[PDB]
């Protein structure tokens, strides 16, 4: 229930605990790593912008 | 030691350090550029001890499988690279960025050191260098003598305007640095930071195009701590402070009756 | 430590940045073709301890749950896009839109920024520019070193009057940009809003046709803040603040109590 | 020792309490929002020798919303709106239920729909505003009109409706200003808005928050000495514990 | 310290510069061949904490 997450230098969404966050896939979730604003949804939705 | 005692200073450490933070925020409330840090805290590990040995799991709602908690701590101080406001001044030498992007400066060791402190002035050969301790900024800007004044582009040509010369004269042009992880970068003070293996690689570009922030001119960014949200951080940590020391001293109260009453 | 605590934390930094809103329009008050913004306020999620119309212990719906709010906070700054009050000046290259319809310029970057702001000027070559930061207005509209007026028509018509010559020569054609949703455009600075994904797809066409708005020349637009209700705002977005803080100050003498006590 | 847990319930009702205070101070600009008191109730008794009675302490069994109109905020907004009288705005969750609102602050998507300025949800029923639409007036029955250009008299392009409930104190608050009908709640009442007891819908106007301010600082006052008082009772009995213990 | 401290300042700044401008015409009203000048206003950056669209 820690949501206190981050972006590593490889885009690897992680919390404070160094917990890797799982994603639709059940696997860790892996975003691009030149963002530009990152904006979570309501949802759980990652909505980012290159 | 008594194991109540101990957990219950390993809290204390734990505010501790969060006062720490907080009042190196409140002491940084003037500063440009710089980016307020918070205290993230975790609990320690939970120890099995009616199992033999270190098994774990089973029935853990039985006095069997009781586990306890060994204290806190904190993990990491993370920096929040929030946005600052912008300050206005009349000053034509010190510039700022908006949106993302890091000023470069050379280190007397030989590396660049990446900072958002962009109070700069001249040295006595007429190159951009920091106010503070004055080391260079790369790329190296020369400004001529007989320059009037200097019109900072936004997206970092620097141009002089000479007397009995129609039209400005281009001496030099910034590039910024941003990174995939800026809170990854290692604070090393002067307003300057570090590339660090959690930080990324450093991705220079011109500031305005590929997503880099602009470059203005006779502008400081503000500090970006909310002096407000310390203090309540500051009354939430003095109280927990507080807390723990009763428990110390209710376990070294309960034991002081055991060697005396018995 | 406690839920009041953290509650009416929530209540302090929703009027910072409320009135971080309100201090940005009154900063804004001679700004040409800006509109002023309002801070929107929405309550957290509710703690859903008691379940309301859920079945009691004896069967019976309840009227009214217990359910535990977590404050507020400031979720969109919606600026209001009403018409600005004209200001009739003497300069004949400073416009103005009657009517929905924004200036499309060329950033330095490459794309469309669109502005309210009228005030434009020529450079050294003669193309039509705005008259702060310099970047050119689109469709570029050159004006010839022969010409003696320029004469903006209502439809965006440019003409100019040459000496020698009857029947003024047309050297351009402008458009404006309107949006289904100006308010979702993106405020970058200098008067100038991008294009969002809310914003809607621009509409571009003849000024005067389809809902757009007419040019007309030697005239600019206010700003369309209201003094007075920034002030009586400011009035409240105090009071607001200081009770908040009255509360985390309860909670501490409440704690601090506890500790001597308990 | 049955005192302690009596005063123990003392202290968690007040700070329950205090809670709903916090939370009405901090939404004193929400735009429609309704303010919530805490509804104390002492717990059950028990007979120990048999006619002897003694409580177990008090809790805070509900938070009710008092639903009453707050004042008016005059905007020169032409698509924020306030219902004057009984009402609820609909809107369409993403879940597919719709949600009920009193918060009035609208705005149009980037097709013309109305939604709301916050999260984005369209305004059921669904109001397009076309692209050659250069003013937006909203009836006191809810009729959207659009001035176009080129066109004498104003085209409707939809009607706005509303939602009454028997019990709006009922419904279930899940934030951003929305509400969940839920059993207690009532029936939703649809209807044309400003008819058959539903309020009247009145543009650029705004529902302000109708906290009293003066109230809350007031209760606050009240909370806080009642539960340094019970604390007291704590210390008191943990000192008369810990005389017996030593003193035997 | 305050956000709101910072963006009243540059509104402060703003004005004297304007009435620096508004100033010099006035003593300039009797000048031959002197132009007025007018004072351009333009907001700064916008910091974004939610994305439009």
């Amino acid at each position: 229930r820690n949501g206190n997450l981050k972006v590593d230098q490889n885009g690897m969404l992680t919390n404070a605990s160094g917990h890797l966050v799982l994603g639709e896939n059940d696997a860790p979730i892996t975003l691009p790593i030149p963002l530009s604003k990152i904006e979570i949804g309501r949802d759980g939705t990652i909505s980012v912008l290159p | 030691m008594h194991p109540a005692l101990w957990v219950s200073k390993t809290g204390l450490d734990a505010q501790q350090t969060n006062i720490a933070t907080i009042s190196n925020n409140l002491a940084n409330a003037s500063t440009v550029g710089y980016k307020k840090s918070r205290a993230v805290f975790e609990d320690l590990f939970y120890q099995n001890i009616n199992q033999p040995g270190g098994q774990s799991s089973q029935n853990t709602e039985l006095p069997s499988g009781l586990m306890l908690g060994a204290g806190s701590k904190v993990v990491a101080t993370q920096k929040v690279h929030t946005h600052g406001n912008a300050q206005t001044t009349t000053n034509a030498l010190d510039m700022m960025v908006e949106g993302d992007g890091f000023f470069q400066v050379t280190l007397p060791d030989g590396n660049i050191g990446y900072t958002r402190n962009g109070q700069f002035t001249l040295n006595g050969e007429g190159t951009l260098v920091t106010s503070g301790s004055g080391y260079p900024v790369e790329p190296e800007i020369v400004i001529p003598e007989d320059a009037i004044s200097i019109t900072v582009g936004t997206d970092g040509e620097v141009s002089v305007r000479v007397r009995g010369q129609q039209d400005n004269q281009v001496v030099g042009q910034l590039t910024i640095t941003d990174f995939v992880n800026p809170g990854g970068l290692e604070p090393i003070g002067q307003n300057l930071y570090l590339p660090t293996g959690a930080s990324g690689d450093p991705q220079e570009g011109v500031p305005g195009l590929d997503g880099l922030g602009e470059i203005r001119q006779s502008m400081l960014e503000a500090s970006n701590v909310n002096v407000t949200e310390e203090l309540v951080n500051m009354i939430e940590a003095q109280r927990v402070y507080e807390m723990n020391s009763k428990v110390i001293s209710s376990v070294d109260k309960m034991m002081s009756f055991v060697n005396q009453q018995l």
